[PDB]
DNA sequence: ACACACACACCCACACACCAC
DNA sequence: GTGGTGTGTGGGTGTGTGTGT
């Protein structure tokens, strides 16, 4: 839906001195510079500066000051400009005018709410206020304050606790009155939020349908490979089950790049403009005659010709035969397919070779939104019965009419949900990856391995010794065991959206606790280029045109990030002996 | 296949043109890939609204009585004038005049009198003739009492009585769209806006020389999530026509 | 990419008469199915390859000195495959017998070729380039052949020659793929085939070893195992990478790699040519990318610059910047990194797949002692069974991603480890929200009663072979090719849409393999319901019952 | 692997309607 | 009289795919 989102940040010398300031604007930096890349048209985003030196304000009250009127769309033009007018404003405001103690921070949240609602007065728009201040059990909102500004703000707000020090115990007071009167207010420690903009972002693809249809095992193929209205429940002797198909995993491509041409600007700067791709057929004229003559005089020409694509037909391959076909044989080459999940039958999990899988993987689950919740019951038995004895079913695959036909594997997998009750309650679908057909198969012989023969099948040489060969490779496999790492359980490697969706696109240290510590899986980690691609782009960003930088300072890859990219260290052990002995020399 | 073969785009683009009230509509589009044996709704809908409305150029000839509409031989006539869509958006003129008439006669309910001036009168040898309008006499003005007659009237937290003949009685007047329309409007975003606030609203913008944009964002209803969406034309349907 | 085999064929009394082990089929003929058989997948998998065949001794006139071209070595064409095809009809439908056809009269002394003469032929044979088709890059010699003992086994000097010519095909980069046939009541002497066809592999003393290779394999081959062998020895080795290992980064613990793709996608059409068709001229049309500027309109391709879209900013970073930005996690060329071992009950899993996955192999040639490291590492990883979590890249402008190497189960006759990639969590996707979730739970009686009978009915259709690609051939790919062939002959395109049920279903399972094992299915629900027996009648039973239960729940909620 | 063009799915605030106590 | 729900639209956005380098 909807949202806006409003930021206080105090001014008051605690803050400045403590250089939370600039902790306040580094958020605000990554989370405007977030916000650019998507430029909705409906994010607001607006920020004020509460115990400010100088007060700039629509509504004349001192010590109150809008230094960022509501914006939207948000634009990385227009953050770039605010966060270095806020810089400029702290480096002038730093130390010949700073503040003394702390003001009247509620003044600058009943300005702000009087602001809010002029803006939004009754629309349905998610209003938002994230305030930066240094004090909680300091600063006193008396129960009459309190009172009417819960009156006054139906806006949540996300109140961050800058100041936090190390203590046997901690006491906060005061504060929690406000966030406890006005529902959906939350509380964070500011290192937290920064340490949440440093972690990578996943990303939130809406899952899309891919195909819906039915699984059905022994119907008849003469009532369902047949274009009808009705669907494969002709016949009442078979089994059949109403299914959609959701993608799995997906590979990612990297980040998106753009080729554009330089054109002109005010002051001579870049501005890139995205150019457009036309495809062109062309023809080479082999006229290349050669005048002979007695010396090295060989002048000749070789030119292309464009031509139209009316004029341009495919001639197919056949061998050695380029044919172009009749415009009625065309309509004849391709497939007819109907869509549909065919079961083949039913084998053990370790009886089909994990190399016969070729594609990416989908999802498969009853149909919910146009079948029956019979339905349910019979694909959960279905999926239940298949983990319950370990099997795998093959099965011939069309997702849509015109679409290839596939023989795919159907693997039984339980999904775990919250839900709505404490109970969990498991969600059983199967999961399909395809197998090859007979003309993809390309298995060659190599080789053997393990005892080496010649070609002709004699046994060949042993060598010097292998006795210690292999048991230095033993310890070599032993010393990077990442055994101690745990797997994330059966059920939680698929999340489903439920989730993880939230209803501020503000990054927060999240509630779902359960993925904590489940990140240790050595198998399981970020996608690496795009995020570092990422952060390269947004340290640009921040020290060419904010800080107005020279030269680029490329940071350096996350320690978090090059953990689970780098070797692993179970066991201390040096290889330098098996190197020695096995005798690997670079050619 | 997974293309659109020129000609393709040149029928769709002359059913569009035979039905120029039904071109951002939805089931247009499902009825023509019902048609068309192959693409969907969505495809084609998103094909004519990126690509092939751009060569739009005219719409044959439509009128409210009827489509099509021909000439005295039977030719089609081509305009280069589109007709306005089924749903007409609302403005701010038409959300202050409704304001204006909700606050009226929820002033006239209370106080029995109707702005400007007029006072309620009832027959006694004399007949202020056709019933059907208001019996209203402009002689006792200006009355020597004070009343917040009219701009006074604060009209917060009253709901009613309004019944359905106020709002066709508004329909008639005004000489404007459907009743059910203006009474939708109504409840959902006036009502939920406030008519004083937005009667303010619009006159501060007035008077500032600003133009007031006309309530917006105002839902207030559900969703309805857990049943199907009221109209799919996916892969899926494709409904099966006769 | 290009490949030339040569179908040598030795004919002899046996190889005419029918034996029982192929079921009263010639391996004569059975040799002839299977090059019909490899051609047909050829034209598909691989239309480069050129195959040519020849018989001997035989007495046909068109036989020059004893070999006869049943057709020469030349690219695979329609028109080989329709004479070879009529040559099949014509055995089939009994109009000319093998006998006729190469005329072989059953003396019991018929006449042998001298190998001399043959090698020769077999060497020129490659060197007579066709001026009309591109160079050959691999060559190969079919050799099948039921006589052990010629002529010239007798002799010792002429052995010696026969080694001299041999090592000129070996020169001339002729690799033979010997097929030597034995029989259950008929043993194949192996002896003289050996001893011509290695180069007499010899320890070089105490001062190293020799050379690996040595010569064709020349075990003798069941007559059971003639098409098996043959169709899979057309397949050439598509090397996908071959990039470092690197174990052990410190101690420079790196050893070479190969890597081959088991399987691919085969696609319908993709094998075209863009024909600009004016009047009878026939020639190709060539496609660009030209790129316009938005604004000018001018031909702007070739003087573009790559920048970042942010927002409505672009970030021009320069080709420096760009190198060093990658190299934090990637160096330029393609690698291989051992970042942990892990178990194989944690890592290697059927339902997060995201590509197919490659052979592992060692490369000697470039990182000497890559073959010693990789087979204890072969041998170490099972016994116990673990993988190696990798992390690199296998091509050179690609993205890195974190793999699970894993060593090949004992049953594979190939050795090696397989190449799963191991999606990223941006890859994993999410599960869809669901419109219900009280599946069958709180109904404990009905979910028992309803997943007891799926199961009962999953029993019946268990795989005992298990999934074997060979038995499915690609539908689309089969009616694209085969519109293809029978368009190039002038054989009439099948087309009906009047077809009675019986012959439309069949020509659905002819056209499809798919379809036919699902109407067996089919079928064996029908017999259930027929049958009278008790043991067999459960199945229809149990699909009732499930039907049943299928329809009750739809009404209780 | 990568950018650009294109096909199809999906959304949602809300004009416009109808129905029920 | 008045509240409740239901369909379909007007203007889009998101996601997956194909092709040439």
């Amino acid at each position: 839906s909807s949202e806006s989102t409003t930021f206080i940040v105090d001014v008051s010398p605690s803050m400045m001195k403590n250089n939370n300031v600039s902790k306040s604007m580094a958020y605000l930096e990554y989370t405007l510079l977030n916000k650019s890349k998507k430029s909705r048209k409906t994010d607001w985003i607006s920020c004020y500066l509460a115990n400010c030196p100088v007060s700039e304000n629509s509504q004349e009250i001192p010590n109150v000051f809008q230094i960022q009127s509501f914006l939207a769309p948000v634009t990385t033009t227009a953050t770039i400009g605010f966060i270095k007018r806020l810089k400029q404003y702290c480096d002038q405001h730093s130390h010949d005018s700073s503040n003394e103690g702390l003001q009247s921070m509620i003044q600058c949240l009943l300005v702000v709410s009087l602001d809010i609602k002029q803006q939004f007065q009754a629309r349905k728009i998610l209003k938002q206020i994230v305030v930066f201040t240094d004090n909680l059990d300091d600063l006193d909102i008396t129960d009459e304050e309190i009172d009417l500004l819960t009156e006054e703000l139906s806006t949540r707000i996300i109140l961050i606790d800058c100041g936090k020090d190390t203590q046997e115990e901690r006491k906060k007071s005061n504060w929690l009155k406000l966030v406890e009167a006005i529902p959906n207010s939350r509380i964070y420690n500011m290192n937290e939020l920064l340490v949440e903009i440093t972690s990578p972002a996943t990303s939130v693809v809406k899952p899309v349908r891919v195909f819906s249809g039915e699984l059905r095992l022994g119907a008849d193929i003469l009532s369902t490979q047949t274009s009808n209205p009705s669907g494969s429940m002709q016949d009442e002797n078979c089994l059949c089950i109403k299914v959609e198909a959701f993608p799995a995993t997906k590979a990612v491509s990297g980040l998106n790049r753009k080729t554009a041409v330089e054109v002109e600007d005010s002051q001579k700067k870049e501005r890139y403009v995205g150019v457009k791709s036309i495809i062109e057929y062309e023809i080479h004229n082999e006229g290349n005659k050669k005048n002979v003559s007695e010396d090295d005089q060989s002048g000749s020409s070789y030119i292309p010709v464009t031509i139209s694509k009316d004029s341009v037909t495919k001639a197919y391959r056949y061998g050695a035969d380029y044919v172009v076909l009749p415009s009625v044989l065309v309509d004849q080459t391709v497939y007819e397919s109907f869509p549909g999940l065919d079961l083949r039958g039913f084998l053990n999990r370790e009886a089909l070779p994990r190399y016969f899988l070729t594609s990416e993987s989908s999802f498969i689950t009853a149909d919910t939104r146009l079948g029956c919740q019979s339905d349910l019951m019979a694909f959960s038995a279905l999926v239940d019965v298949m983990l319950e004895n370990r099997k795998i079913a093959v099965a011939r695959y069309v997702s849509k009419k015109d679409s290839e036909v596939n023989m795919c594997a159907l693997c039984p997998v339980l999904i775990e949900h919250s839900n709505i009750n404490s109970e969990k309650k498991f969600v059983k679908s199967l999961t399909l990856c395809r197998l090859p057909f007979a003309e993809d198969e390309r298995v060659t012989d190599f080789p053997k391995l393990l005892d080496r023969t010649t070609t002709s099948g004699v046994p060949l040489k042993k060598e010097t010794d292998g006795h210690q060969i292999d048991e230095l490779m033993e310890q070599f496999v032993d010393s990077m065991d990442t055994d101690e790492l745990p797997e994330i359980p059966l059920g939680n490697y698929y999340q489903p959206i439920g989730e993880v969706t939230t209803d501020t696109t503000l990054p927060l240290p999240s509630l779902n606790k359960d993925q904590e510590e489940n990140k240790k899986d050595p198998l399981r980690i970020p996608t690496v280029f795009v995020y570092r691609q990422q952060q390269v782009l947004l340290e640009w960003i921040h020290q060419l045109m904010i800080n107005d930088s020279r030269e680029f300072e490329i940071p350096e890859l996350p320690d978090s990030l090059k953990n689970k990219i780098s070797p692993y260290t179970h066991k201390k052990f040096d290889s330098t002996k098996l190197v020695e002995v096995l005798g690997i020399k670079k050619v | 296949k997974a293309s659109f073969t020129d000609e393709e785009d040149e029928f769709i683009l002359d059913v569009v043109r035979k039905n120029p009230t039904r071109r951002t509509t939805h089931t247009l589009y499902d009825e023509i890939s019902h048609y068309v044996p192959n693409h969907t709704g969505n495809s084609i809908r998103h094909r004519f609204r990126v690509y092939l409305s751009k060569r739009l150029e005219y719409v044959y000839e439509v009128d409210k009585f009827g489509k099509l509409v021909r000439d005295d031989d039977g030719n089609l006539i081509k305009t280069k004038v589109l007709p306005p869509s089924i749903k007409r958006k609302f403005s701010a003129d038409e959300d202050y005049t409704l304001a204006i008439a909700v606050k009226k006669q929820f002033y006239r309910d209370l106080f029995q009198i109707d702005p400007d001036t007029g006072r309620s009168l009832i027959t006694d040898e004399d007949t202020p003739t056709a019933i059907a309008r208001r019996n209203m006499t402009m002689d006792p003005n200006h009355v020597p009492g004070s009343e917040p007659n009219f701009a006074a009237y604060r009209t917060q937290s009253r709901r009613g009585p309004i019944a359905r003949e106020f709002f066709k009685h508004f329909a008639e007047e005004h000489a404007a769209h459907t009743e059910n329309a203006w009474r939708d409007r109504f409840r959902k975003f006036l009502l939920a806006y406030g008519i004083d606030d937005y009667i303010s609203y619009y006159e501060a913008e007035k008077a500032q020389n600003r133009e007031p944009e006309p309530m917006k964002n105002l839902t207030n209803r559900p969703k309805r999530p857990g049943v199907p969406t009221p109209g799919n034309y996916n892969s899926a349907a494709k409904r099966a026509r006769n | 990419i290009h490949e030339g085999i040569l179908f040598c064929i030795e004919l002899s009394e046996t190889m005419f008469k029918e034996s029982s082990d192929l079921e009263y089929k010639s391996p004569l003929l059975e040799i002839l199915e299977s090059l019909d058989e490899l051609m047909s997948q050829l034209v598909i998998t691989r239309p480069g390859t050129a195959i040519g065949c020849y018989f001997y001794y035989c007495n046909r006139e068109d036989a020059k000195e004893g070999i006869y071209e049943l057709f020469p070595l030349r690219d695979i064409n329609a028109t080989f495959m329709k004479k070879l095809n009529d040559l099949l009809e014509d055995l089939s439908s009994g109009r000319i017998s093998l006998y006729d056809y190469f005329m072989f009269q059953q003396t019991g002394s018929e006449k042998q070729v001298r190998l001399s003469v043959l090698f020769t032929f077999m060497l020129d044979t490659f060197l007579e380039e066709i001026p009309g088709q591109k160079q050959l890059s691999n060559k190969r010699v079919f050799l099948f052949t039921d006589i052990d003992k010629p002529q010239e086994a007798q002799d010792i000097d002429e052995r010696a020659r026969l080694r001299r010519l041999t090592i000129d095909l070996f020169d001339n980069k002729v690799n033979f793929a010997t097929f030597f046939i034995g029989y259950a009541d008929k043993p194949f002497d192996n002896e003289f085939y050996s001893d011509i066809l290695q180069l007499g592999s010899h320890t070089n003393e105490n001062t190293g070893l020799d050379s690996e290779f040595d010569g064709p394999s020349t075990k003798p081959i069941d007559a059971k195992y003639i098409k098996s062998r043959i169709l899979r020895k057309k397949e050439v080795k598509r090397i996908m990478f071959q990039c470092p290992l690197i174990l052990d980064e410190k101690t420079n613990f790196i050893v070479g790699v190969k890597g081959y793709t088991m399987y691919t996608h085969e696609k319908a059409g993709v094998r075209y040519k863009l024909v600009y068709e004016h009047e009878d001229i026939r020639q190709e049309a060539y496609s660009k990318r030209k790129f316009l500027n938005p604004i000018t309109g001018e031909d702007v391709t070739g003087k573009t610059v790559k920048v970042y879209p942010y927002g409505d900013l672009d970030i021009n970073l320069s080709d420096s910047q760009d190198q060093i930005v990658m190299e934090a996690y990637t160096q330029k060329d393609a690698f291989l990194k051992i970042i942990g071992f892990r178990s194989s009950s944690k890592s290697i899993h059927y339902f997060n797949n995201i590509d197919k996955s490659s052979f592992i192999v060692p490369d000697e040639a470039k990182y000497e002692g890559s073959i010693r490291t990789l087979a204890s590492l072969l041998k170490i990883l099972r016994k116990k069974d673990k993988i190696a979590i990798l992390w690199g890249k296998l091509k050179s402008n690609s993205h890195p991603s974190l793999y699970t190497l894993s060593p090949s189960s004992v049953k594979d006759y190939n050795e090696g480890f397989y190449l799963y990639r191991v999606p990223f969590l941006d890859e994993i996707r999410k599960f869809p929200s669901l419109l219900s979730y009280d599946d069958g739970s709180e109904h404990k009686l009905d979910y028992d009663n309803m997943k007891k009978v799926t199961q009962s009915i999953m029993g019946y259709f268990n795989l005992r072979d298990g999934y074997n690609p060979s038995d499915f051939k690609n539908p689309l790919l089969q009616k694209h090719y085969k519109v293809l062939h029978d368009y190039l002959l002038q054989i009439e395109t099948t087309f009906d849409e009047n077809e009675t049920p019986n012959t439309k279903k069949d020509r659905m399972m002819r056209e499809d393999d798919s379809l036919r094992k699902l109407y067996y299915i089919r079928n064996k629900i029908l017999e259930s319901e027929k049958s009278e027996d008790p043991i067999i009648q459960r199945l229809n039973k149990y699909v009732k019952i499930w039907n049943m239960f299928y329809k009750k729940f739809n009404d209780d909620n």
